């Protein structure tokens, strides 16, 4: 019932559970559009008048 | 400096007449240098405003004048030579920390202009300090914006 309930797949007697989730790739874009707003940000307030 | 005249009458001005009319303010706006009154301007002439009037075309072109072209904007600069140019700064820093300690230690210590007064030979380290920011900003900045921009629009 455990096994059948949860995961594990019993094959060649073997019970595996995934706990390596690595993900996360080389992802430059998601920094290159974000990291964008931000230094345009830094610079926004630098030289504005306050 | 330009200057555009036409002679006064040639006298028969014992009279006192004036050599011009006026109807408005539009020729007293100016004050005659010393100079041309040495040479005796209101004398023996008069002086005339000079002015502009640029056409639509020309001025379109005085704009262009200065344009550069857009092969240069998205073009980064060496990223080594960059680096030299940073360390430099940075161990430039150092020196005018130094010294900025002292000169908050020793002010007041004695009475105020005469602070400035005896500060014309040795350089105040404030002012230094400063400027050597917006230095390592600006360029930093414009830098990392440009690499991150364009990592986008090629492929």
């Amino acid at each position: 019932d455990y096994a059948k309930k949860r995961g594990w797949v019993l094959g060649p007697n073997n019970y595996y559970s995934f706990a390596s989730q690595q993900q996360k790739p080389e992802d430059t874009t998601i920094p290159s559009t974000e990291l964008a707003k931000q230094v345009i940000e830094y610079a926004r307030q630098l030289e504005m008048i306050v | 400096v330009i200057d555009a005249f036409r002679l006064i009458n040639a006298n028969m001005m014992v009279l006192g007449h004036e050599p011009r009319q006026t109807t408005s303010n539009l020729g007293h706006l100016n004050k005659p240098s010393i100079q041309a009154l040495i040479h005796g301007l209101n004398r023996h002439y008069y002086s005339i405003t000079i002015n502009y009037r640029k056409n639509e075309l020309e001025q379109k072109m005085l704009l262009n004048l200065h344009k550069k072209s857009w092969m240069e904007g998205l073009t980064l600069q060496d990223y080594s030579e960059h680096c030299k140019h940073n360390e430099s700064v940075v161990k430039e820093m150092l020196e005018l920390a130094k010294n900025y300690n002292k000169a908050v230690e020793e002010e007041d210590k004695m009475t105020p202009e005469q602070l400035a007064i005896k500060n014309v030979g040795k350089q105040d380290p404030k002012r230094h300090l400063e400027e050597h920011v917006d230095v390592l900003m600006t360029s930093n900045i414009v830098q990392c914006l440009a690499a991150m921009l364009d990592t986008v629009v090629f492929k």
